DNA sequence: GCTTGACAAAAGTGTTAAATTGTGCTATACT
């Protein structure tokens, strides 16, 4: 678009957090030490950001990109462009 | 802070301004800086010699020789228009501005002098005794 | 300032201004001078009230609204510093200094950047509301006269 | 045993404590995608295009369904002996006569230069 | 004199066994050289010493 | 004082209730990437070791609170993921700082904008551009006042994408993968193409620091044997510019309206005057004097 | 002079030096033997000094012993430490990537005080870094340098700040130990509101002994009424809840308090320096802290004379924390002691808790020393040290004064940005010490200097300058060396002074130094030391500047800064008119080969030569042959000597980089003309003549290193081959059946190197891509190529190849199985645009190189070889380039003095043997004792060959040129000379860089700078600035859109150019994208909103 | 031009064994 006419801010809300996140990161855990592989439901989880790999998921029984926007019933991944994970937020639910 | 401050329009129309001095008491002598203060402004009021013999009129460029010729006249100050005086909405106006350093006329529509001001006030910076 | 008004506390700026450079041998127009002063003088301390007293408002943003056609203040002289600070931009204070006090302020007040100043659209990409990217120039609509075209 | 024990290091370190360079911005996009290939890339896929036309009509439908040029789904012989109605070998022999067409010099030649 | 091949030396910045001077500073050396060729075409010389 | 916030939250639809944190937002992973450099070992964003502190507590509290558990254990242990999340945003505010290996402090979501490095100056109001390049100057003496003298071999690389059509337009090379090479490897062919595309089409020469917009001067470039920039003498007192080993950047305009400010507004010759004092700046100087003179 | 092979260099002098300049690489071997203590250092102490010479290792191994918990059942004590052999040689080292170490053993010793056994094991501490002859380390195969920092010393010092609340005289004090908390007058650890007589009866004083020792001080009394603490046990509470806020106090915790934070020895360290500073001022005990009290009283009265019980008087004055008597120098013996005692403390941590839960008498010194944080102090201090420092040289020149640097920086002193100017500042005690002339032009001025010639590191730290003691007028050969303390107790007399035949002082008055420092005169009978010669307080690099007197400090700064930037040319010519220093400092630079016997040459070869001493031993000497330096340049040494010459000790065998016969030949010498020639050499730029490049006279060679290794990847095993995955067999034409390089070959920029290949995982070709894959059969390769090609703008000839190989033997991380260096060098021909200079300060970049048919020439038809604008002389105040610009002359064509009648008036004041020098020999001229304006007029008009009997330069050092182009004459008569100019670090070829597409940032999009990555430039704040004061919105919005950051944009503008098509319109930057998400994940909600369609998302 | 049967390589599936991974536990007394 490259016009827009305001640029706003305010102080985000618990709901506004959790609707931006596309699931919730409940493990410390970046990658796997033997296949350097994210590791599920971790930071880097490609659950909840996103693929690793354009229209790849992770187990990898959906790689074209002939059905995009569908999620792999094993693995949970979306399949889609490896941008999103530049671009998808998680959140953490506190205690 | 001034980086938001660019020539809006032509003219505000405003009768404000400012008095240069522009000389004092000689012979019995232009002042030590005409050309930083009264030169390159505009005149906000016609500069009346001592009677009603107006010299140069409102909204002249004030050059060099329009220096001597008010000089002969024996005027010792002088209204001048002024971006301290405008009254723009928006920005400012050519006419407050006055001429443009650069170019030698009147200052564009679309000059951003808010920049132009600080760094014409800096770059002299570096060789100020600090 | 609150001796002599402020129309003469700028000629005073001006004149302290002019003599440093002038002691160093250096030739800046009083216009350059003045375009900076004139950005300290553009607000007024509102004494009472739609406004808080103590507070720092444009002077033409006070004239329009205090009248309401059916609260005084005061000049105001600042410095350039916590002048620049007070500009409506919220991300443009941001990237000047002190960015998260700026952010926490504007968070809270849930302020509204309407883009308008030209390091704003420096940040974003756009076109800077400044020389060849003011409306009247970037509009300008360009074809060859009829008789032109004749002549192919 | 002794690379598992290695540990990462902090791409916001500095690296040399003369230049305060974070090691961060040193690090390449492998993915980023290349102007110049991307490009020649889109100008090969239009000499393909043109190569193919001079295949006949099923000639050329069954090299874009075997490679899925069109869907980017490639298809088995049986599966494109099934839209024209012919046994898998049918489809391997026209598929080794295109390809002898294709290898022609006066086809090849201009697809040279996209070896890589 | 355009071009020059010694047997042991692949390279400028070697040294030769025994030779006081490296092949570097013998090429300086060579430099020198005021030779006349009244024949066109590129001809070699040869210089061998024990 | 304390109305200005209570005032705040008045007129703003915010409820005071987001300065308390029920769930804490997780930035995308590639702006804290974690990626393997040249050889195989590791480099991550220090982010991640914050999320890892606030994700472990967390977590803990959850093993506490289920098992029942006296409240100097369980307060501990928010007194810990209070701290956590605070050295997550902005870690040093309060207290010594979160630090790595040998001691130094790690990178809060707030050290991302602040700062000259932050965002804001190092990628925002600044940054790194295509199309330019720089190298030391010397004399232009020979030169126009419009004109500057540019090393063939930096112009070929800043003009690639230019000479690499003009060079497929005429048959010198027949697609574009040919037409990259024969510029990469300098054929003798390309020369001859190079000083068409370059015509008439003008460069920005801008020296650090930047002091006045004079420091920046559109010129007509000009093919020149060597690695060197050749500078036209009466544009030193712009730049400042000593022929000590002084160094200049080149940027290539692209977009028309971008060559036509080239020309127009920034070229050498329409800017003379110094726009603070108008006083004349390429008058003749040092040489030039005592030579009239 | 004095050294065998030392080539004749006449001199102007008019004094005699009474001490050769001393090893100016002591500074860094004396402090490294001192720490190992070897027996060379032993002799050295024990001949003149203390009876207890204790080793560094020694000295901090004493503090470890014994170790004893807090029971004190079980003691370990160690003693006696060992050094073996060195491990590898330093040429082998910095062959294999290894650190030159020696191991070290210790003795460690176990008792038991129940079962009073015995377990004495010698005990590995590890491989300990050894300083090689040079002054150096080899650190991981590179070497180093370990600069000497600047510190204050532990002490007690006073300063009296005015407060312009009272506007009235303020004291303070402050203690600064070796460690532990410092006290300020109380102010104590950061906690104020302390009143100084609280702690008084901290310790348990009854106010009654107040009263008694305060005696006259009025405030003592005064303060002591004022507080409102009654007891001393009250008084210790009042002091702790203040330092240990929150912590409920004890009788038995608030009294060891107080001792435990300074009493005792182990929290607050007595340190040797400050033990020693204050015992004569005035480990810690009342003693010292009352006898601060009482001295801050008295300088508070006024009294210059203080006495107490038992004490000896001293005076009451403020004391300068930059005065050289109270800041020292750390060398490197100590800066690696502390960082062993850092080491040792860490691990008698775990040596003591290690006895605890371990199983009584099964420890043994093995089983309790754990040896991990010792190792890692050494190996953490050596890397990543900021006085540990990767070695500069660029010449000899460059490495010499790098060592013998001196900086403030690093732990322990004060930091870059933080120190005031006061520091900076030169001071009077940098007298002889430390070159005031020799610093940093930017940031760093006043923090960073160079040891002075003369000077001298003291056993404590502080640096000493020798001088001639002088008695009743008459300057003995007693030398003395003083430090600053004990300098300003005398008065110095100046290094020149008249002299009368066997030693007294002539000249009615004699100039003289006092502590202020102060200059003033006497008879000749109250001096008490002199100078020993000028240029004490000069620098090496400053003492080689000719006509230094004559150059103001600014350009001779400059100058100094300047010589270390040089760099080896091919033939390396000395200076025609130098200095003394030039061939002292060659010698013990290292670059150059001496020998250590007097003998005969048996052989001479580029590879060695050997020598027969008389001793009938053998000594041989392997010559460096262009091995590559830290910075790139060429350290190739040259054998001056041939088979029958007889050699003396000490003597010059082969010359370095930047050495001829022994002395710095950093430059040539060129004929120069001062003339403003046609506007080319202007604003600092020089042209030159083109014989400078037929006759590679300005020419150096540079190599460069490049490295690949084959690691073992999660998909395989990375394989150097010579098989390429998409390449024409042409491109592999010069590798040879491994994949690299052949020797010898030539690379041009993106050639290949070294072939290396690394698996690939799931292709999944493009349906374009394998289409074409059946109709050519060339089968897609299983790996992608991943190979090692030469840098962009970088060419050069194949010099060698090491490669080491898993397969082999060879030692490699784990992961690596095969590592291949390459070494390239090539030839750089003197190019328009490299930087040149001379020693004055005066620097320029090479404008034009005219033929040398047109340009002026002298009426022999000589060219000229440089043009230098006059115009950047005059107003830069560096005219002794000019003077050596006429000697330069003088030196070249010779000269006669007139034997007619007698010496003329000129030549009376001493100058000796000088009258006549035959043509191109060489002269000196030391700083301050140089040749003078006189003489130099004298001998500018002499002898006149060129070779007709004309002469070609008049008395004023001028000749009439013939312009090359018109050939007519130049109107007036132009300066003529030799002059000595560098060609410095500082090329184009490797400062020219473009770009039009590359790699860009990961996180962020934007072109990575510099040129290893291929990057673009940098468009700042301050250029947008400028930017929109032109008023140019398009210009501005392209530079920050499609050209960095726009990841569409930037692909489709490139795809607009190849098509000839319009440009497109820019989109969003990415950087801003990302800011709306680092601003989201601060937990505040951005919204992009419409002018009325209000929300909008970036994706 | 096209189809048929024999046939082997290649690709999936299901079934198992080996390996990898998570968790519980260790009782002189030690705060
Ligand atoms: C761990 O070592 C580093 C610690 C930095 O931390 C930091 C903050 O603390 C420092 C200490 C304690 C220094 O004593 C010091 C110094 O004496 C020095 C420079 C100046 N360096 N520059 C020279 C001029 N050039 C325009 C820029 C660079 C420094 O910056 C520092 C310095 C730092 O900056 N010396 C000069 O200025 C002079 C009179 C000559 C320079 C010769 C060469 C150039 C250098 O010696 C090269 C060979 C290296 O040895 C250094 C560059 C080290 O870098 C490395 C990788 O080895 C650096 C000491
Ligand atoms: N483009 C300017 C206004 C243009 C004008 O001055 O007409 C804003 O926005
Ligand atoms: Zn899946
Ligand atoms: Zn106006």
């Amino acid at each position: 678009v490259n016009f827009f006419d305001e640029l706003r801010i305010g102080l985000a809300t618990a709901d506004d957090i959790r609707n931006w996140s596309y699931g919730e990161v409940k493990k410390p855990e970046t990658i796997n030490y033997r296949t350097l592989k994210p590791e599920k439901d971790g930071l880097f989880c490609e659950k909840i950001f996103g693929p690793t790999r354009d229209w790849e998921c992770y187990c990898g029984k959906y790689k074209r990109v002939r059905f995009k926007g569908i999620i792999c019933e094993r693995c949970g991944v979306e399949v889609t462009r490896a941008k999103v994970r530049r671009e998808r937020m998680g959140h953490i639910e506190l205690a | 802070v001034s980086q938001d401050v660019i020539v809006r329009e032509h003219d505000c129309e405003t009768e404000r301004g400012i008095n240069v001095t522009l000389a004092e008491r000689g012979p019995d002598i232009r002042d030590a800086h005409v050309e930083t203060s009264a030169f390159a402004r505009t005149l906000a009021t016609d500069a009346v010699d001592a009677n009603g013999n107006v010299i140069i009129e409102r909204g002249h460029d004030l050059g060099d020789p329009a220096i001597d010729a008010l000089l002969a006249a024996g005027i010792t100050t002088v209204k001048v228009r002024s971006v301290l005086t405008c009254t723009s909405a928006t920005g400012v106006c050519a006419m407050c501005y006055g001429r443009s350093m650069a170019t030698g006329k009147l200052v564009d529509i679309g000059e951003a002098v808010g920049i132009v001001a600080a760094q014409s006030i800096g770059e002299p910076g570096t060789q100020l005794t600090m | 300032l609150r001796v002599q008004g402020p129309r003469e506390v700028q000629i005073h700026l001006v004149k302290e201004v002019q003599e440093v450079y002038r002691a160093q041998g250096v030739s800046i127009h009083d216009k350059h001078i003045e375009v900076i002063v004139r950005q300290m003088l553009r607000r007024v301390t509102i004494i009472d009230s739609e406004f808080l007293p103590g507070s720092l408002t444009e002077r033409a943003e006070f004239e329009a609204e205090n009248r309401r056609v059916v609260a005084a203040g005061r000049p105001v002289l600042m410095g350039i510093t916590k002048a620049s600070l007070a500009t409506d931009s919220w991300l443009s204070a941001a990237s000047f200094q002190e960015t998260t006090r700026v952010l926490t302020d504007a968070a809270i007040n849930c302020r509204s950047d309407k883009l308008n100043g030209l390091k704003e659209n420096v940040i974003i990409g756009k076109l800077i509301p400044a020389g060849t990217g003011i409306s009247r120039y970037r509009n300008i609509q360009v074809q060859p006269t009829e008789e032109a075209r004749a002549a192919a | 045993i002794q690379q598992y024990a290695r540990e990462p290091i902090s791409l916001d370190q500095t690296i040399g404590d003369e230049g305060d360079s974070q090691l961060g911005d040193f690090i390449e996009d492998s993915e980023a995608v290349v102007a110049v290939d991307a490009v020649s890339f889109t100008l090969l896929q239009d000499q393909l295009q043109s190569v193919l036309e001079t295949l006949s009509e099923r000639e050329a439908g069954v090299v874009r369904l075997r490679f899925g040029l069109t869907d980017g789904q490639p298809r088995t012989l049986d599966e494109i002996g099934q839209v024209y109605g012919v046994t898998r070998e049918r489809i391997r022999q026209i598929e080794s006569k295109t390809m002898s067409k294709l290898r022609h010099p006066s086809r090849s030649q201009v697809l040279r230069d996209y070896l890589d | 004199v355009t071009s020059i091949r010694i047997d042991g030396v692949l390279h400028e910045f070697t040294t030769v066994p025994g030779v006081k001077e490296d092949v570097t500073d013998i090429i300086l050396n060579l430099k020198g050289l005021v030779v006349s060729s009244d024949d066109d075409e590129p001809v070699t010389m040869y210089l061998r010493k024990q | 004082k304390r109305l200005k916030v209570v005032a705040a939250f008045q007129q703003s639809g915010n409820s005071p209730m987001g300065m308390v944190l029920d769930a804490v937002p997780v930035i995308p992973p590639e702006l804290r990437p974690m990626v393997q450099l040249d050889g195989g070992r590791f480099a991550t964003s220090d982010l991640n070791d914050l999320y890892r502190r606030v994700i472990n507590r967390n977590n803990r509290l959850k093993r506490l609170i289920d098992l029942g558990a006296p409240e100097i254990i369980v307060n501990n242990e928010k007194r810990m993921l209070q701290e956590s999340v605070d050295a997550l945003f902005d870690n040093g505010r309060r207290g010594r700082p979160v630090t790595g290996p040998g001691n130094r402090p790690l990178k809060s979501l707030s050290d991302l904008l602040k700062g000259k490095q932050g965002r804001f100056r190092q990628n925002l109001l600044g940054k790194r551009v295509d199309y330019s390049g720089r190298s030391v100057i010397v004399v232009g003496p020979q030169l126009k006042l419009h004109q500057c003298g540019l090393p063939k071999l930096m112009a070929l690389e800043l003009f690639k994408p230019f000479v690499m059509k003009r060079l497929v337009d005429l048959n010198h090379a027949q697609n574009i993968k040919s037409a990259k090479r024969m510029v990469e490897r300098q054929r003798p062919q390309v020369w001859d193409v190079l000083e068409e595309v370059i015509a008439e089409h003008p460069v920005l020469l801008n020296r650090a620091p930047t002091l006045h917009r004079l420091g920046i001067q559109a010129f007509e470039p000009q093919l020149v044997e060597g690695k060197a920039i050749q500078l036209h003498p009466l544009v030193c007192e712009a730049f400042n510019a000593d022929f000590d080993g002084d160094q200049m950047a080149v940027h290539l305009p692209l977009s028309a309206e971008a060559q036509a400010e080239a020309r127009i507004l920034m070229l050498s010759s329409n800017n003379i005057l110094s726009p603070a004092s108008g006083k004349p700046l390429a008058m003749p100087r040092l040489d030039m004097v005592t030579g009239l003179y | 002079n004095s050294v065998p092979g030392a080539p004749n260099r006449v001199s102007f002098a008019k004094l005699r030096e009474p001490l050769e300049v001393p090893g100016l690489l002591d500074v860094q071997t004396d402090s490294f033997e001192w720490l190992v203590g070897s027996d060379r250092w032993r002799q050295a102490a024990i001949d003149r000094g203390e009876e207890n010479p204790v080793g560094g290792l020694e000295e901090v191994l004493a503090e470890l012993s014994p170790i004893e918990d807090f029971s004190g059942s079980m003691s370990l004590s160690f003693s006696d430490p060992r050094f073996d052999e060195v491990k590898a040689s330093v040429d082998e080292c910095k062959d294999k990537d290894m650190t030159y170490a020696a191991p070290l053993f210790v003795t460690a010793e176990f008792i038991n005080n129940n079962t009073g056994e015995i377990k004495s094991q010698t005990v590995f501490m590890g491989d300990f870094p050894m300083m090689t002859e040079k002054g150096t380390f080899i650190i991981n195969g590179t070497e180093r340098v370990v600069v000497s920092q600047l510190v204050r010393s532990p002490g007690v010092y006073f300063d009296e700040t005015i407060d312009k609340s009272t506007e009235k005289t303020l004291h303070s004090v402050k203690v600064i130990p070796g460690r532990g908390a410092w006290l300020e007058f109380v102010r104590i650890d950061r906690k104020r509101r302390q009143p100084v007589t609280v702690l008084l009866k901290a310790l348990g004083w009854t106010n009654e002994q107040i009263v008694e020792r305060f005696g006259f001080s009025e405030i003592m009394m005064g303060t002591l009424e004022k507080d409102t603490t009654s007891g001393t046990d009250e008084a210790l509470l009042d002091i702790y809840r203040k330092l240990r806020p929150g912590e409920p106090p004890t009788k038995e915790s608030a009294q060891t308090l107080l001792e435990n934070l300074f009493f005792k020895e182990k929290r607050y360290d007595l340190a040797r320096v400050g033990r020693y500073k204050v015992n004569k001022k005035l480990t810690l005990t009342e003693e010292d802290v009352v006898a601060t009290i009482e001295y801050l009283v008295r300088l508070h009265e006024g009294q210059t004379s203080m006495t107490v019980p038992g004490g000896v008087e001293v005076p009451v004055e403020v004391d300068d924390i930059d005065h050289f008597g109270n800041r020292r120098l750390r060398t490197v013996g100590e800066l690696i002691q502390n960082q062993i005692r850092v080491g040792l403390s860490r691990m008698e941590r775990v040596v003591r808790e290690r006895m605890t839960t371990q199983d009584v008498e099964a420890i043994t010194p093995q089983t309790l020393i754990n040896i991990r944080p010792v190792v890692a102090a050494i190996k953490e201090f050596f890397g990543t040290s900021q006085l540990s420092q990767f070695m500069d040289q660029n010449n000899p020149l460059s490495g010499l004064t790098h060592k013998r640097r001196l900086s403030a920086l690093g732990p322990g002193g004060l930091s870059r940005e933080r120190a005031g100017l006061e520091v900076r500042d030169v001071h009077p005690s940098h007298y002889g010490r430390m070159c005031p002339i020799e610093t940093p032009e930017g940031p760093n001025i006043g923090l960073i200097g160079s040891l002075s010639v003369y000077a001298r590191v003291n056993p404590f730290g502080f640096i000493e300058t020798p001088y001639r003691k002088v008695e009743n007028g008459v300057v003995t050969d007693q030398i003395d060396y003083l430090t600053a303390d004990e300098e300003d107790r005398h008065v110095v007399a100046q290094a020149n002074s008249p002299t009368d035949e066997n030693g007294r002082f002539t000249e009615d008055r004699v100039m003289v130094r006092k502590k202020g420092g102060e200059v003033e005169f006497v008879s000749a009978d109250q001096v008490d030391y002199m100078d020993v010669s000028p240029r004490q307080m000069v620098s090496v690099a400053t003492a080689m500047i000719p006509f230094l007197e004559h150059d103001d400090a600014n350009r001779a700064l400059m100058g100094a800064n300047m010589q270390r930037q040089a760099v080896p040319l091919v033939r390396s010519e000395a200076p025609l008119v130098g200095t003394g220093m030039e061939l002292r400092a060659a010698i013990d630079a290292g670059d150059v080969v001496v020998a250590d016997k007097t003998g005969v040459i048996e052989e001479v070869s580029a590879d060695y030569i050997t020598v027969m001493a008389d001793d009938g031993t053998r000594q041989s000497y392997r010559l460096r042959k262009f091995a590559r330096s830290n910075h790139g340049t060429c350290a190739n040494q040259r054998p001056i000597v041939d088979a029958g010459q007889r050699v003396e000790a000490g003597q010059v065998i082969a010359d370095g980089p930047c050495t001829q016969n022994g002395e710095m030949a950093l430059g040539k010498n060129l004929l120069v003309a001062i003339m403003p020639w046609e506007g080319h050499n202007y604003e600092d730029a020089i042209i030159l003549s083109n014989r400078l490049v037929e006759e590679d006279v300005l020419t150096s060679i540079h190599i460069e290193e490049h490295e690949i290794d084959a690691r073992d990847t999660k998909l395989g095993a990375e394989e150097i081959t010579r098989d390429i995955p998409n390449v024409s067999d042409e491109v592999l034409a010069d590798l040879d059946e491994r994949g690299i390089v052949r020797i010898g070959a030539e690379v041009r920029d993106g050639d290949i190197l070294v072939g290396k290949v690394t698996p690939k995982g799931e292709t999944e070709l493009t349906p374009e891509e394998r289409l074409l894959r059946a109709i050519f059969g060339e089968k897609a390769r299983e790996v992608r190529d991943t190979s090692l090609k030469v840098p962009h703008g970088e060419s050069g000839k194949v010099i060698g190849i090491r490669v080491f190989s898993r397969e082999d033997d060879d030692e490699l991380p784990a992961g690596v199985n095969e590592l291949v260096r390459v070494y390239v060098a090539q030839k750089r021909k003197i190019s328009d645009g490299d930087k040149l200079a001379g020693r004055h300060g005066n620097k320029g970049v090479i404008g034009k190189i005219l033929p040398v048919e047109d340009m002026p020439f002298l009426p022999d038809g000589t060219p000229v070889d440089i043009i230098l604008n006059t115009h950047g002389v005059p107003r830069r105040m560096n005219i002794g380039q000019i003077l050596e610009t006429h000697l330069g002359w003088v030196a070249k064509a010779g000269w006669n003095i007139d034997v007619a009648a007698g010496v003329p008036d000129w030549a009376s004041k001493l100058p000796e043997e000088l009258y006549s020098a035959p043509a191109d020999s060489t002269v000196a001229t030391p700083v301050f004792d140089g040749a003078q304006e006189g003489e130099l007029a004298g001998l500018l008009g002499s002898t006149l060959p060129n070779r007709d009997g004309e002469v070609m330069v008049d008395a004023d050092g001028k000749s009439t040129l013939f312009d090359g182009r018109s050939g007519e004459p130049f109107p007036y008569p132009v300066t003529v000379g030799y002059m000595y100019i560098l060609k410095l670090h500082h090329l184009v070829d490797d400062k020219i860089h473009a770009r039009s597409t590359g790699p860009y940032s990961m996180i962020t999009q934007q072109p990575l700078g510099g040129k290893a990555q291929f990057g673009g430039q940098r468009f700042g704040e301050m250029e947008c600035w400028a930017m929109q004061a032109y008023g140019a919105a398009y210009t501005l919005q392209e530079l920050l859109t499609i050209k960095s950051d726009d990841t569409v944009g930037r692909v489709k503008v490139y795809e607009a150019i190849v098509k000839g098509e319009n440009i497109p319109e820019p989109g969003i930057p990415e950087s801003f994208k990302v800011l709306l998400k680092e601003l989201q994940s601060l937990c505040l909600n951005v919204e992009v909103l419409s002018s009325d369609g209000a929300a909008i998302e970036m994706r």
